[PDB]
């Protein structure tokens, strides 16, 4: 009835601000921990229990921590708007930063902050009474995120056994870039995200750019409004724990109906009524419509096309104004077109849900306010096709040696490289084999 | 005060206390018999600083008889039967085993012959079934029809006829209903052995919503849900 | 002649609320408990549904089942929710997970000696006990698995009794769960074996019903299984109001089963028409005898037309003449004569009931035993079919503990009930 | 006299500990 | 260095398990010759027996 | 428009008072600003109980 | 027919605290010791528990032992202490320090002649004695060792009378104390011995009792001793009111205890249940046999269910029909007759008792011989034989004086003991 969210380094403490700030809002904790509530035992919700605990002095606190080598993004929590709100002990935070060093993170400067981590995370999971998994938050572009990222995934994985991981992830952009080094880390991070997470949600910025220019009228976009939609996605999978509804979706679920085998666990998202206030006057907003929205893809978040695979399952999150009549006729129609196209060995493709309470509308925010809204969280191969853009770029660096001797002196075998390339060659081919349509008897 | 010394000084005359003593003497005896549990006894090579002592920890110091009676009846019903004599639980039905056969001829893409058995059910079943078959339809059955021995349940009437049970019942008490409810531990309609089916303990878990339960190793050890589930595997005769 | 309620699962705990709600209704039970009815004809057969608590109140012979809660406070939240009695809620703490191995496996052995408990409190308490009535879901995960090991128990303690069960399948058009076929296989390996007599329902067929029939601009599951609940109300109206012709659930089964296979039966429920069109038809026996045939009315997605009756049954309510009901019955017998079986010299049984359910004239209900249903399970079998060739979600189950056996077990089961229909439908005199 | 502060201090605790939430983190 | 492997391979798209099995039998004529071979059977009491009838 | 409640059907109309009747609700906090929708668990799961 | 009371230590002295204010309600006896009551048949055998002072007061038969003043202070301070003779409390200057030697052989013997003065003292006073009751916990330090150097210096003095005792044993669960093994050891071997029959009790049973069938919200030590003081006033209600078919607690011995070493008893009491569920379920005799049979409401670990009953009792309070009783009593006897010892062709006894306690108009109290507690033996001999043959804390006893052989002859005593419930426990069909 609760989950626990880490935040490691920049994106993913940012991102982490966002989320924070719309779970507050929604729930209407105060910014400095309070709420009122109802004078007479028994006559009381739960709702926040998900995400807060509440203190003897009645004050609320989350159920996350905050995860950084370098100082200035948690001394900026610390000093802004929500000072109150976090427990000081969950802002943790380094001396120095793994400079784009998953060796780095990994070997050196990870291994000293990790059991802090797990002692605080140990303090949490003891104040649980059922705990449903863990969300992560961090990219696999920087150093600290890569390697202190895989490194507490390892460490939670043996800790906490069967208890699920999921994790969403800002993976490196197939033409936009930041730093030079970033096929190396990510190549080596999903070695680690593959063995220890049990679904794995990709991002990347250049769709929320291309997203924030079609939809929304942003001239000038920056990372607040990419967090922003991506703490909407968060509060839209989680509100099923949260509010009534007419069909529930536990986050097992989500696992037994969207993961046909258990290496096949990298999931697209995509959101519907991303529109601006000018659209709202002139755009009907029907279930059918914002079903029909769902399969463009200039309404994904990660930069693939679907069209070049094949969907093994959807899952379609509904909250809002929806009758379950209508989401079966446009099920139906969705079903009836020829260019979305289902593997033949999984003919009942969907799984819904529906929950009554409205998506929240944050004060700054870019997004009109709607009725209704659906979510999506689906399967599909052509995702295998996103790796092997970054896999190129590590064969043109890694063909001279390009940068290697920071890696080797700083504590790695030069054969992690060449292990890493070929387990992202066995999972590529894994997802063109899965892919293929029927068999034969030779 | 022993029972000898309470017997010595009361009031009975002297063969109500030889009666007396001798039950107490029997019962003894009789418990004597018994199956019984080992008293323990210190280890050998028990380790350094148990013998040893401290000063101030010093100075604290300040140095036959149950006769067995099985009344019959005459005419008492029978409550045995061949063929439930011959079956046990423990083991694969008959049914599970055609369906084994038949797995494995799907498998291999091929008929397999079926093993031959020399019991005597198996023959006086065939024969029925055979009788049967020949009496519904003047053919005699083939091999291929011949595999619904497999299938049924066989038991004797009360006459010596041979018959199919369509409907058994549970071979632990189950109830039958009429104008009264009655409880019957053993019913004609049983194919197997009449046993008590062991149950689960009521409090195994803790007093209170806290998830802990007892350990599957010994009486008094705890265990929770972590990497396995403790609750499940309570289940005992005794 | 005590009937005990079971109500597993989500589908189950609302349709039983209805249920509920419905002979409450018909009894004039104040949702306090208190009776406020207006004829000795309600009270005097009371003790069939519910129980007396003490000065004046009811409670109802029912025990909720599930795996979460958030039903449950659901509908003790409703509006006659406060009739239960707190000690027959039963619950667990984490989730099916829409999975029959977790359901029947895991939660199901921790929760069902509880769940006995209260069954067997219920039961023992009757001065004469009829058949149990069980609502559940076979394409979820706590109705699927916990509704079968249930039924296996009752079957092993109670084995003289009626076993009667009402059944939700997958629609093959519009699912909520891509996990159907495997739940949906077991859970109907285990009916064939255990029940006496089931009753199979189609959402697909309730919808229909609502927009055809009802021209319900924008019906909800609360419809549908108010649907269901007058059906399931109707079934036992002979055995607690008086009548010119009485008849029984074993008497029913009596008639129904020819082997004792062959016990999967179709529903329908007859005078059903829209607000507008009321006003231009009254009720009477053709009526009712021309819309029970109708397959617009009929409660599964197989048709009739496909497909050969074996037997059926007709209950009616209300004061009407017998001369009607038989010489309905036999026009319908001589005239329709290729769509029933031929080597049963007369297929229909028919029962009349004095007291309808209040403010309606006249009511049947129809219960139907036709091959058609054949289809059904066919193509349930075809979906887990394509799914199971390739493996495509298995290590869920595997990783609870199944064989892949087990599957192999469901999918033979199946079949033998499709073959054994189909050879029946084909049978001649010769 | 010692009888009723024993007696005072009892009736106080009953009367704290009546909530759960208290009795709990208050 | 984590080596460890969590996660099964995926199944090749040729290995099929044993599916498709039928039983073949004339259900007509078997369920005839197990009616004609069934044992009666009631749910009455059993007479019991007099108490003079002891050995 | 930050505050306002959006008209649902589960939610009904305000300026004429109908309300359709399904399952799923809960019991409602009376106060102030809070959403109706919240999840109620008191009747299953007595908080700070022992 | 007069019975003396023993309550010893702090959980003695808390029960018997307990039990002395529902003793005191029901015969209507003010604080202060002044009769305020309302029927003469009140009156006319208010000798069996108090004694007369003379003007109208009453004084409870009762000593109280504990070894620091501690309790004593706090009984005094209680709502009901002033009642209590001040003569009748006796006290030593230091604890027992959890150690059952200590408790025993060194400040044990000083002060247990006071004891036997004071106890001489009230026996005699008696017109006629009836057994002697007493409350103690067999885990402790005091209550083990003074209660059972006690008993057997009664049973030398008073052979002919009956000793009954109810006894607290520890939890391997919820234990407060490390060396609670080689205390019960102890204890038991003393009791089996010394004792006419006792009763057990853990404390995990009523927490059990207390949260699944009265729901409470924050129970607390009050709660459980109410649930002690309820059985055992009610074992002694036919002794001291009027019915039609008297009982007694020498009638109970005779009835349940086969053979001498076997009279170790369960205990239960039928009228539970919480302050919001009440509303929905009248009592009544079938409801209270029912609830009486079910190990929830029986007040130890062990189940019944993994052994057989040799005898049971049951005594019911109220206004009632013979013929009900007599039926509900052989249907049980019928319904689970697996679970009871066949060479014995009817092991129920019953009794009608014609005055409830205090706001219940009808109540049961059950006792019953079941083998099935020799598990709990067995446990306590496992957690003793993992501490003994290590030597874990023997240094404390031996230094007080204990001999190891004594340590082996209890192991031993309790050994046989089990042995003997063990092989009467399983069927031999031979
Ligand atoms: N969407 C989004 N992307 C971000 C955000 N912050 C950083 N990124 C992206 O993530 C990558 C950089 O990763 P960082 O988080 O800065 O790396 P790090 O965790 O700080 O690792 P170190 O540099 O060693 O401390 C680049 O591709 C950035 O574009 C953010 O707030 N939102
Ligand atoms: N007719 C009807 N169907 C329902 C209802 N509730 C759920 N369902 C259907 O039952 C299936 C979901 O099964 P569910 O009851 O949730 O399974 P459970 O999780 O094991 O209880 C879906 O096909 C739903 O459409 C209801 O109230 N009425
Ligand atoms: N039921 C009950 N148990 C008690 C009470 N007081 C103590 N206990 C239990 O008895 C054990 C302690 O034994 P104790 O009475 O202190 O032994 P003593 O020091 O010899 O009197 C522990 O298991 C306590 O939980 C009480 O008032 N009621
Ligand atoms: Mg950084």
């Amino acid at each position: 009835r609760e989950a626990i969210c880490i935040h490691i380094g920049q994106a993913g403490c940012q991102v982490g601000n966002a989320c924070w700030e719309l779970f507050c809002l929604e729930h209407g904790i105060q910014p400095d921990g309070a709420m009122p509530s109802d004078k007479t035992i028994g006559v009381e919700d739960d709702a926040f229990n998900t995400f807060f605990s509440e203190t003897g002095a009645g004050k609320h606190v989350p159920r996350a921590v905050f995860l950084d080598l370098e100082p200035t993004v948690v001394d900026e929590v610390r000093t802004g708007t929500y000072r109150q709100l976090f427990h000081p002990e969950q802002l943790i935070s380094g001396k120095e930063d793994a400079a784009n060093n998953y060796a780095r993170g990994h070997y050196t400067i990870g291994k000293e902050i990790v059991d802090l981590c797990l002692d605080r995370i140990r303090k949490l999971a003891d104040n649980c009474t059922g705990l449903q998994g863990f969300l992560v938050y961090h990219a696999v572009g920087g150093g600290t995120g890569s390697g202190l990222g895989a490194l507490l995934l390892e460490r939670l994985s043996v800790d906490y056994g069967k208890k699920s991981k999921l994790g969403y992830t800002v993976y490196p952009s197939p033409q936009v870039s930041t730093a030079v080094v970033e096929p190396y880390n990510s190549v080596l991070s999903t070695h680690s995200l593959l063995e220890h997470t049990d679904v794995a949600a990709m991002l990347d910025n250049e769709a929320i750019y291309d997203l924030t220019r079609r939809n929304l009228d942003i001239e000038r976009p920056t990372y607040t409004n990419l967090n922003r939609l991506i703490g909407q996605v968060v509060s839209s999978l989680t509100a099923s724990l949260r509010f009534d509804g007419a069909l529930n979706v536990d986050l097992t679920e989500f696992q037994t109906n969207l993961v046909p085998y258990p290496r096949i666990h990298f999931v697209l998202t995509s959101y519907a009524p991303v529109i601006s206030a000018e659209k709202a006057y002139h755009e009907q907003l029907s279930v059918s419509e914002i079903s029909n929205a769902v399969f463009e893809p200039a309404s994904m978040m990660t930069k693939c096309d679907p069209r070049h695979g094949k969907y093994m399952a959807c899952c379609l999150m509904y909250r809002g104004d929806v009758v379950p009549k209508d989401v079966n006729a446009a099920v139906a129609t969705i079903k009836t077109k020829r260019t979305i196209q289902f593997v033949d060995w999984s003919p009942t493709g969907f799984k819904c849900g529906i929950n009554y309470q409205p998506p929240t509308v944050v004060p700054g925010g870019d997004l009109a306010k709607v009725q209704r809204a659906v979510c999506m969280i689906a399967n599909s191969t052509a995702i295998a096709e996103v790796f092997a853009r970054i896999d190129h770029k590590f064969d043109l660096m890694y063909s001279k040696r390009a940068f290697v001797h920071w890696y080797v002196g700083e504590g790695m075998e030069e054969g992690e490289f060449s292990e890493a390339r070929e387990d992202l060659a066995a999972l590529e081919k894994d997802y063109e084999e899965v892919g293929a349509e029927s068999a034969d008897m030779d | 005060s022993t029972i000898y010394n309470a017997v010595d000084a009361s009031t009975l005359n002297d063969r109500c206390r030889t009666d007396l003593l001798d039950t107490v003497a029997q019962l003894g005896r009789h418990c004597e018999t018994l199956p019984k549990k080992a008293v323990t006894t210190a280890d050998a090579p028990l380790p350094s600083c148990t013998f040893n002592t401290t000063v101030s920890r010093s100075q604290k110091e300040i140095n036959t008889y149950f006769k067995d009676h099985k009344p019959k009846f005459h005419g008492a019903l029978r409550t045995q039967d061949c063929f439930r004599d011959t079956r046990d639980i423990t083991q694969l039905s008959s049914k599970e085993k055609d369906f084994v056969h038949r797995y494995a001829e799907a498998k291999m893409k091929k008929s397999i012959p079926r093993e031959e058995s020399d019991d005597v059910a198996k023959k006086v079943a065939t024969e029925a079934y055979t009788e049967a078959f020949r009496k519904f339809k003047g053919r005699d059955p083939t091999e291929k029809e011949l595999l619904e021995v497999e299938r049924l349940y066989f038991a004797y009437a009360d006459d010596g006829a041979v018959g199919v049970v369509q409907k058994p019942h549970f071979h632990g008490p189950h109830m039958h209903v009429s104008i009264c409810n009655r409880k019957y531990v053993t019913c004609p309609n049983q194919v197997y052995r009449a046993s008590l089916p062991a149950v689960r303990n009521a409090r195994s878990r803790f007093p209170g919503p806290i998830p802990v339960w007892t350990s599957t190793k010994n009486l008094h050890a705890v265990a929770s849900n972590d990497t396995y589930r403790p609750g499940v595997h309570n289940v005992s005769k005794f | 002649r005590e009937i005990v309620c079971v109500q597993a699962g989500q589908c189950g705990n609302q349709i039983g609320s209805k249920f509920w709600e419905v002979i409450s209704d018909e009894h004039g039970v104040d949702p306090t408990g208190t009776y406020q009815g207006d004829s000795d004809l309600q009270l005097e057969r009371i003790n069939v549904y519910f129980d007396e608590a003490t000065g004046g109140r009811y409670v109802p012979r029912s025990v909720l089942i599930d795996l979460e809660p958030g039903t449950m406070d659901s509908v003790r939240a409703g509006p006659y929710g406060q009739i239960f009695r707190p000690d027959n809620f039963i619950f667990g703490q984490s989730g099916a997970g829409n999975n029959w191995a977790k359901g029947h496996y895991t939660e199901g052995a921790e929760l069902i000696d509880s769940v006995l408990d209260v069954c067997c409190k219920e039961a023992e308490s009757c001065d004469c006990l009829q058949g149990f009535q069980i609502c559940h879901s076979l394409g979820g995960g706590t109705g699927s698995g916990m509704g079968t090991l249930l039924i296996s128990k009752l079957r092993e303690q109670y084995p003289d009794r009626i076993m009667m069960t009402f059944s939700i399948i997958p629609s093959p058009k519009v699912s909520d769960t891509v996990v159907e076929p495997y739940n949906t296989t077991l859970s109907v390996h285990q009916l064939v074996e255990n029940s006496d007599e089931s009753m199979c329902i189609d959402n697909e067929a309730l919808y229909d019903i609502c927009f055809r029939t009802l021209k319900l601009t924008t019906p909800t599951f609360g419809d549908l299984n108010h649907l269901v609940s007058a059906v399931v109300s109707g079934v036992t109206c002979c055995l607690r109001f008086p009548g010119q012709l009485n008849s029984d659930l074993r008497k029913l089964a009596v008639n129904l089963v020819p082997f004792p296979r062959l016990h999967f039966f179709m529903m329908g429920f007859a005078p059903l028409t829209s607000r507008g069109s009321q006003q231009y038809r009254g009720l009477s026996v053709p009526e009712l005898t021309q819309q029970m045939f109708d397959a617009k009315n009929m409660m599964q997605a197989a048709d009739p037309r496909h497909g050969r009756y074996l037997t059926a049954s007709a209950l009616f309510r209300g004061r009407m003449s017998t001369k009607e009901v038989d010489e309905q019955m036999l026009n319908v017998q001589n005239k329709n004569s290729s769509y029933f079986i031929e080597w049963i010299p007369n297929n229909i049984k028919s029962s009349v009931c004095d007291i309808p359910p209040k403010g309606l004239k006249m009511a049947v209900t129809f219960i139907g035993n036709n091959t058609c249903i054949q289809e059904m399970f066919r193509r349930v079998g075809e979906q887990f079919t394509l799914m199971f060739r390739r493996k495509a979600f298995l290590h869920w189950y595997t990783g609870e503990g199944m064989d892949e056996m087990e599957f192999t077990e469901a999918e033979s089961n199946m079949n033998d009930l499709v073959s054994e229909y189909q050879q029946y439908q084909d049978a001649t005199i010769e | 006299t010692t009888r009723e502060k024993k007696r005072l201090f009892m009736m106080q605790r009953a009367e704290r500990l009546k909530d759960p939430k208290m009795r709990h983190m208050g | 260095k984590d080596a460890s492997k969590r996660k099964d391979d995926v199944p090749n798209r040729y290995d099929k398990p044993v599916m498709g099995v039928k039983t073949e039998k004339n259900y007509v004529v078997a369920n005839a010759v197990e009616n004609v071979l069934a044992l009666p059977t009631k749910c009455i009491p059993t007479p019991m027996n007099r108490a003079v009838d002891r050995a | 428009y930050l505050s306002d409640e959006p008209i649902t059907l589960y939610t009904g109309n305000p300026e004429t008072g109908c309300t359709m009747t399904v399952h799923g609700k809960t019991p409602v906090e009376p106060v102030e600003g809070r959403s109706r929708f919240g999840r109620h668990t008191y009747f299953t799961e007595r908080k700070y109980c022992l």
